[PDB]
């Protein structure tokens, strides 16, 4: 997909070295637009950085801080939206980019710590924020820059921090350079300008010759000067079209303004139009993909199995809330108070953090730490919106085995821009989660177990929607011990797919099932109870189904489908004891109901309208 | 499945006759056997249960008779009322079973139906297309021919006909016969005509009337 | 008393899918059965579908397996059965029967019956024309009148006269499928000599597939 | 907390063009197409128009269908409401609100925008007196009174001895003339004992014009 | 065009009670209602949607219901609170108007009006202009309207009526009224008067104004 989604961390410190390099991979592998921020922070000597060649347009802001890398290519970057600013003033930020200038003496001919050169042949667009550039003790060329041009007429905010403190005497410009104002010695590296060199009036253009103007909605430089021929769209990309809106999708009569349904309706998804909206997103009536519906719409899954906000008439029903989503927003936890909120929630909303105080308890609060005999608020829930997070567990669970009803997890509310689970701080065993069926969307991290497996063994692509989706091994028990003790799956667990120990946890097997545990064999004939086979699911026979092996017990769950009953009929069903009839509707009972020679459930042919006190040998009320 | 064989559906008798009606099942079936007596355009009701006893608001004359694997249906005493389809229901087995209905007419005397001659209205005329009805009520039996006469001609592959079911009291029948015409061919001719040949009449009837005046 | 009610009856195309509701008055439904059978017209009736509400156990009979659907709900206390790829013979009046809970097993209760016909048929509204007494349909003392309603589908259409407080001398007649696909009724009514002439006689002719309620006098 | 600062309101000739600009706050804006409520002087609300972010579309009532227009940049959460070919029955507080579901109830609500159209220029107000006699009070108390009159802009303040007689004094809404000058009154009730001596002064205050203009409102041979 | 109207056009009740807001529109609608609730001065508030459901946060004290065309909002115990104006909202055809107002007020002692009369000022006079002032504090209804007398007879277009609103403490209605006239026009005649037709004084007062004196 060329759309992913960034990272939103701001200073935070990577949760480990050896999985941030990897999370930034994963997230940043061929994509082409990046929605949301772009961070790169704490990256160590010699980074890869290739994975960045091909990103070209960034949605969020660009983060650059406490590198020891020399060189980031960038170049097919064009421009920089802005949406969320870095601090509410910037939009490339790119600090502290050096070594701590604490001891740190280099050895001879060894390159200082600290990025070089800046080099950006093709940033040439920022719709918003400003520049934030400072502490950079290997930096050149950085105040030979007309940063002006770069800005958009629209961002007023042109403000620059730029420093110039350097600890190397920089080369010049090369000749060929024009201007002298040079992103690095290499010929090619000088600015591209493309907002001081224009006509009356062109926001940017080719050249400076009159008819290099470009289009009206237009980014940064054009091939040709036609809104299909833009290098990046302004406002709206809809088939390689820059527009300003996306086509509405409903045609109303300038009379009725009647809705009828028009075939050429786009959706807004980012800076694109979209016939239909991705996987995770919701689609709603106003003609916009979101991730929450707005008031008075509610989720409705569609016929053809998407998900949809649609108008109530009625009040909306109560959807249980979780945290951070609507009224418990800044609530961090889930202390004894907020936790009884959560009866009778089998679909929440939002969050659930958990901090190790909700494990630890806070004096300041007067809540203790939670029980592990109180988590039975969680345990008819099905789907959970947004993420989970973990960090603290009770020892007297060896695992998460609460939710096993939690049948779908989306992700459309992640740690931090990126995380849609953790498992950090625990010392639990396994999961037994035996239901998640559905992951929406993020990585998975599963963070610092010192006493779990079940991580080599979950069925994961099974879950997962996207290609950018990625799982990350990190401070985990080992597998090789794992194996050793053999913390693995069973054999009816059908393709070594698990989440914990026991023949419990299988998301599939081969034969039966009774409810809870992949069977062996259904006991139809030879078996303790008699039960026929139903979706490969062994439903036991009739406690009246005589048990005969040798022939079919029961066809059945209900008394008709024994093959003969064990002690007397009442056609068409099997009892145990013929009952005593009944005349009236109403409840009374003049017996008048014998069983027979064979166990038909015979009338009683005496009848005692005044309930005769006198009783036949039979049962039935001998006449006075 | 178990399959109940009923007792032919022509069982013509008069009021105060014993009436037997035969229900004989596939297999095996105990008494698990009841009547259900149904007025057609109505539903049944449980009128013998258990193949022995009456049900509350049932007349004594009702009676059933057991005898291996065939009841038996007795009337005493027939009456109007004991008129409709009687389904000897076993429920024997899962699937409950039933009968193909024992149609209990009522043998009457011969009745000679009232017949009615019907143009078409002003508005009728007006429409476009011309139905004539000829109407007979309350024959016995059912067996009565109608014809129509245009121009003394006889009109046969577009008159249509339909029959009402036995009357609960008359213990008879009454038929309705249409002849569609197009208003184009309608007015060829002048009077128009339709004819009755029943058993209850003694010779066929014909009711004719002149068009157009008024 | 003991009372079912049964709604979702009319006309229906092939292929498509329909729901019969049967509603039960004067009892709770939580310890009985309920039995759906069908009433093939000129046939005899024919046992469908069975189902205890107590714990929703579900039978059908082989043919409409597959295809048909039943539930019901023991606080609204009724039953439902959605019936899917209806086909031309399905064409039938539905009935919601019950059973005696304990020691009795007959259909002591039964429904009233809906109507379900598939023929892929147009619906058309009733036309009218009052047959008048005339001087040529006289018989002695009684003078026949009537309404003839024609072009109605699909059957039947509820005539009324005098909104049915008057029953005496009342023959309605069955429709007849005529040969352009819809059905004619004749319903007449013979009436004493003297009472013409000081009470005009009223038809109300409804059919509700077509929603078309017409009312007619015949009068001289 | 959802906030939708409507801005621009201001003196615009009749027939003439503005543009409003409700900058929504709060709220994921592209969810929730927009309306536009006007509230006339002392009259029930109307309904103006709706837009729906993404498409651009605008809905609204036939009477306006050829002089209002509606855009959205939806880069700066705004929205703006051309309004052109004015008139005089203009005069209004045009609410911006936001349909709950597409449906169109809202719920939430601007504090509005006194957007006037007149030919009439700003006019520094004009001080009348009201002195009572002694026979223009009833028993013990007293009525004295200034008038403010043709006055276009508004609003005009006005106190008592700088505000030193809050007892008793009523202040009715300003009066539309037959051109857009106002006029409104400011009457106190006062004892009767204290009409011999105490000294009762009007202050008028209009800063549209920013004139202070102090009366005497002392009963002169009465 | 449904035109969505409401009644009464006035409900005055005291704290505490119970009384009806009736909204019936110009056609029929299923449920198409929005109940508002409007302070004097401020963004109207929405009240009720479907008619009947109460909006999230909404004091729970009253809840309409209704459906059709007819719909009601019924206060359990009004208070201090909810003394506003009030509207209905039919959401359903095109162009979705409003209703039209129901004020609240609390309800008291039905004081007569202390009525005064004035003369113009002759800094309007030398001015060419001439206003009337006609004063009437501290009564109770609103309903209280002026008749403005000149000499036997009045005229209609030359008065404009000022009524402040409902009075914190004493909860009374003050009003006041301008009579306008040209220079010339105030020396056509001497006789100036207000008359109130109110249930306060038994039978409306003429205030003389001081002419000659001042
Ligand atoms: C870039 O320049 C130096 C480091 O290379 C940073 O400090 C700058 O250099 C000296 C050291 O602070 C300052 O001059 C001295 O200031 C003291 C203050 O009391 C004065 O007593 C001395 O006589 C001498 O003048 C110089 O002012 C200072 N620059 C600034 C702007 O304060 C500097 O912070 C680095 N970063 C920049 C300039 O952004
Ligand atoms: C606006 O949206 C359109 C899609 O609606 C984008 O068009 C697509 O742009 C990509 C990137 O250039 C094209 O992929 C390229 O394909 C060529 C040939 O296969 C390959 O050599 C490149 O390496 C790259 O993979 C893609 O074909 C193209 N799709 C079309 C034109 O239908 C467009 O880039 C967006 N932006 C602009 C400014 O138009
Ligand atoms: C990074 O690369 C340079 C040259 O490519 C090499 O000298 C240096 O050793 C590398 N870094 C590390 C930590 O090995
Ligand atoms: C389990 O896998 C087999 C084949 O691998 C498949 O036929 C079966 O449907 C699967 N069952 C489930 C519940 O996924
Ligand atoms: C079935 O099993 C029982 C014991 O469980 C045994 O006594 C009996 O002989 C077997 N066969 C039949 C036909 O019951």
């Amino acid at each position: 997909t060329q759309v992913c989604t960034g990272t939103d961390m701001k200073l935070r410190l990577p949760a480990s070295p050896e999985t941030h390099l990897d999370m930034l991979r994963h997230l940043y592998q061929g994509c082409q637009v990046v929605q949301g921020n772009l961070e790169l922070t704490y990256l160590p000597t010699n980074a890869s950085l290739s994975f960045l060649q091909d990103i070209q347009e960034v949605q969020g802001y660009v983060l650059i801080a406490h590198n020891q890398v020399r060189q980031v290519p960038l170049q097919r970057l064009r421009i920089v939206r802005g949406t969320q600013l870095f601090e509410d003033n910037y939009a490339l930020a790119v600090l502290d980019n050096g070594d701590p200038l604490n001891n740190t003496t280099p050895v001879t001919g060894a390159s200082p710590g600290g990025l070089r050169e800046l080099q950006l042949r093709s940033l040439t667009e920022i719709l918003k924020g400003g520049v934030l550039i400072q502490r950079n003790p290997q930096l050149c060329y950085q105040d030979t820059i007309l940063w002006k041009d770069i800005f958009h007429k629209n961002n007023q905010l042109a403000l620059t921090l730029i420093d110039t403190n350097r600890s190397r005497a920089c080369h010049p410009c090369s000749p060929m350079c024009k201007g002298s104002r040079c992103w690095g010695e290499s010929s090619e590296d000088c600015q591209s300008l493309t907002r001081t060199v224009c006509a009356g009036g062109c926001a940017r253009c080719k050249g400076p010759l009159p008819t290099d103007c470009c289009h009206e909605q237009c980014a940064a430089g054009c091939t040709g000067p036609k809104h299909s021929d833009c290098l990046a769209c302004l406002h709206f990309n809809h088939s390689g079209i820059c527009e300003l809106h996306c086509p509405a999708l409903v045609t109303y009569n300038t009379d009725t303004f009647e809705s009828m349904p028009n075939p050429e309706g786009r959706y807004t998804f980012g800076a694109s139009c979209v016939t239909a909206c991705p996987y995770n997103y919701l689609s709603t009536d106003v003609g916009s993909c979101t991730l929450v519906c707005p008031l008075h719409n509610q989720e409705v899954t569609a016929e053809d199995g998407t998900q949809r906000c649609e108008k109530c008439s009625k009040p909306c029903a109560r959807v249980c809330y979780g945290l951070g989503m609507e009224h418990l927003r800044e609530v961090r936890a889930v202390t004894s108070a907020n936790i009884q909120e959560f009866a009778g929630c089998k679909k929440i909303f939002g969050s659930l953090a958990f901090l190790p105080e909700s494990f630890d308890g806070d004096p300041a609060s007067n809540t203790a730490p939670l029980q592990p005999e109180q988590l039975q608020v969680f345990e008819t829930l099905e789907e959970i919106t947004g993420y989970l997070y973990i960090s603290a567990w009770p020892d007297s669970l060896p695992d998460l085995s609460v939710f096993q009803n939690l049948q779908v997890i989306r992700g459309r509310i992640l740690h931090n821009g990126a995380y849609s689970l953790t498992l950090q701080g625990l010392g639990i065993s396994w999961l037994g989660l035996r239901s998640l069926r559905e992951l929406g969307s993020g990585l998975a991290l599963i963070h610092h177990n010192t006493h779990l497996c079940f991580v080599h063994t979950v069925p994961w692509d099974q879950l997962f929607r996207n290609p950018h989706q990625a799982l990350l091994h990190t401070a985990n028990r080992p597998e090789d011990e794992c194996v050793g003790e053999g913390l693995a799956c069973h054999q009816l667990c059908a393709r070594g797919h698990c989440w914990g120990p026991g023949p419990t946890q299988c998301v599939n097997c081969s034969q039966f099932l009774r409810g809870q545990e992949c069977v062996e064999e259904c006991r139809v004939l030879q078996g303790l109870p008699r039960e026929y086979v139903n979706a490969r699911h062994c439903l036991p026979c009739h406690p009246e189904c005589q048990p005969q092996n040798g022939s079919v017990t029961c066809f059945g769950p209900e008394a008709d489908q024994c093959v003969a009953c064990a002690h007397y009929k009442d056609p068409p069903f099997c009892v145990a004891r013929c009952p005593s009839g009944v005349k009236p509707d109403l409840s009374y009972m003049p017996i008048w109901k014998f069983p027979d020679e064979e166990g038909a459930c015979q009338p009683c042919p005496i009848n005692c309208t005044h309930s005769c006190v006198d009783l036949d040998d039979k049962g039935c009320p001998a006449e006075q | 499945d178990i399959q109940m064989t009923q007792s032919p559906s022509s069982l013509s008798a008069s009021v105060g006759d014993r009436v037997t009606i035969t229900c004989r099942a596939s297999q095996d079936v105990n008494t698990a056997v009841a009547w259900y007596q149904q007025k057609p355009g109505k539903a049944p009701k449980l009128l013998i249960y258990s193949a022995s006893f009456l049900y509350s608001g049932v007349p004594s004359r009702f009676s059933g008779s057991r005898s291996g694997t065939d009841f038996t249906l007795t009337i005493s005493s027939l009456q109007p009322e004991d008129f409709a389809t009687y389904y000897c229901q076993q429920h024997y087995t899962t699937p409950p079973t039933f009968g193909q209905g024992t149609k209990v007419e009522i043998k009457r005397t011969v009745a000679a139906p009232s017949v009615f001659i019907f143009p078409p209205s002003d508005e009728q005329l007006k429409s476009g297309t011309a139905s004539v009805v000829c109407l007979l009520n309350n024959f016995y039996p059912r067996e009565a021919k109608v014809q129509w006469k245009v121009d003394n001609a006889l009109q046969s592959g577009n008159s249509q006909e339909s029959v009402t079911e036995q009357d609960s009291k008359d213990s008879t029948y009454s038929l309705s016969s249409t002849l569609t015409l197009s208003k184009a061919d309608y007015e060829k001719h002048k009077v128009y005509a339709c004819e009755v040949t029943h058993q209850g009449l003694s010779s066929p009837v014909t009711k004719s009337f002149n068009r157009g005046e008024c | 008393e003991v009372q079912l009610v049964e709604s979702g009856g009319g006309l229906v195309q092939p292929g498509g899918s329909l729901r019969l509701s049967c509603a039960a008055s004067g009892f709770n439904i939580k310890d009985t059965y309920i039995h759906w059978v069908r009433q093939a017209p000129g046939k005899g009736l024919e046992w469908v579908a069975r189902i205890y509400p107590t714990n929703g156990y579900t039978r059908y009979a082989d043919s409409v397996k597959g295809r048909f659907t039943i539930s019901a709900d023991t606080s609204k206390n009724t039953a439902y059965l959605q019936m899917n790829s209806l086909r031309a013979e399905d064409t039938a009046v539905y009935y919601c029967s019950r059973w005696g809970g304990d020691g009795f097993y007959a259909m002591d209760y039964w429904g009233q019956g809906t109507l379900v016909t598939v023929s892929s048929a147009s619906t058309k509204g009733p036309s009218v024309f009052p047959l008048a007494p005339s001087s040529k349909s006289t018989s002695g003392g009684t003078a026949a009148l009537g309404c003839l309603v024609k072009d109605y589908f699909p059957e039947p259409v509820t005539v009324s006269w005098n909104s049915g407080a008057l029953t005496s001398g009342v023959h309605t007649f069955p429709a007849v499928l005529q040969s352009s696909g819809l059905y004619s009724l004749s319903s007449v009514v013979t009436v004493p000599s003297s009472s013409l002439g000081t009470q005009t006689y009223i038809c109300n002719v409804n059919h509700k597939p077509s929603n078309t309620k017409v009312d007619k006098k015949v009068e001289p």
